[PDB]
């Protein structure tokens, strides 16, 4: 045949892959964590968005830390041979490096490790996408008025917010980040490479949202999401 | 608006 | 005029901007840090590479932690109004969140804060690029055989390695990451958007390099760089 | 090959 290029992931396997959505809204009272109003709006938007991208979506609600780990372990032991990619969306409270089960925290690194190149062989070389709506600390952005491959290769973490910072969720509309992510996927998934989509999400969150609060400490604050890419190829959700 |  | 789009940073200011290269090779003996053989190969490659992109390159060698902070402060207080972007390259020992002056560490967050949207107004809305060749911990990758904007907006950190991991430097050839970065900038800076260039760098480091050591602990190891993007637009080094 |  003629000259070939392989700058982009193979996305024409029989299946796009799983989209696991962990929607933690209600937490055990002993944790003292508040209910995450608006997260169901997020979970529904994601389900529909990834459905239209032809992902096999599985929604899970209010999982304990044990259930999260067991789920990730189990999913990582499925046969993904006929799948192009893997997507996991986490909606919860969080801190840097951490997301909360309903009864306590889970290490993000622990979750992604199940899908390591050496630990999930049917996903080796395929894009493994983790989308995380959760705080990463308690900073507020005040804004300004204008042979082998690495086992950690082919991961992408799309964080809702910068490291160290709160992440914002609207109780009526859903979270700024997930709102924006679904909108940009709907508008551009048939047009743009995924980093360029996520860059549009960065701009949308950064420009269109600003907190309103009766509390001066939490009023008029801004947010910028953070793309964490260890991908080795371009990712298009469509194929030729 | 609430924080996570 | 006709329909306009603004998905990409304005890169046709009179100047591309500064490229500050901090090349720390020799460390104060009391720190116990080894000399970073091969880093001069890196510093020279970067200087030439960014020269050809029309950056005003400033190389600095063997800076103390105090000199690093003073330099960043001073550079952040220059008038960047006529400049499109800002680039800082850090070549040193490091740990997670940290890079070393010759006499002790500097917080990476502290360095980038000087250039915050509210603290360096002549760079507000312009891409601020930090390229970091340094360890981020001591993990080894074993591989597998195949109104307002946020003050943290418009930053990009191009890390040589994954969080928690060693980063590899060859004493003859230079570091895997900087080697690969300059090669891909030379080949694609007139063709590709910057995230797509950095993705090529990810693939080059991940596929073409593997450590050789007489020490079993450090032998046959792999590396994947990590793109940390809080950019709000596409970045092309060329303009129309 | 050396580490940083």
């Amino acid at each position: 045949s003629g000259i070939s290029l392989d700058n982009s992931y193979k996305m024409d396997y029989p299946e796009m892959g799983l989209c696991i959505i962990i929607n933690n809204k209600n937490f055990h009272k002993s944790t003292g964590m508040t209910s995450r109003s608006g997260t169901d709006v997020d979970a529904a938007n994601l389900r529909e968005t990834f459905r239209n991208l032809k992902y096999e979506v599985r929604n899970k609600n209010d999982l304990t830390r044990e259930e999260i780990v067991e789920l990730m372990r189990d999913v990582s032991k499925e046969d993904h041979s006929k799948r192009s990619s893997f997507v996991c969306v986490l909606l919860s409270h969080g801190e840097e490096g951490i997301i909360f089960g309903t009864n306590g925290p889970v290490d993000l690194k622990k979750i992604t490790n199940f899908f390591r190149g050496d630990r999930c062989r049917s996903l080796t070389g395929k894009p493994k996408l983790f989308i995380i709506q959760a705080c990463r600390g308690t900073e507020l952005d005040c804004g300004i008025e204008t042979h082998k491959i690495p086992v950690e290769a082919d991961f992408l973490a799309a964080y809702s917010t910068a490291p160290g910072y709160y992440s914002w969720r609207n109780s009526k509309d859903g979270s700024w980040f997930i709102q924006s992510l679904c909108a940009m996927l709907k508008q551009y998934a048939d047009k743009l490479e995924f980093m360029h989509i996520l860059t549009r999400v960065n701009r949308k969150v950064a420009t269109e949202f600003e907190s309103f609060s009766f509390d001066a400490t939490f009023h008029a604050k801004k947010q910028i999401p953070c793309i964490h890419s260890m991908l080795t190829k371009e990712l298009y959700f469509y194929h030729h | 608006d609430e924080v996570d």
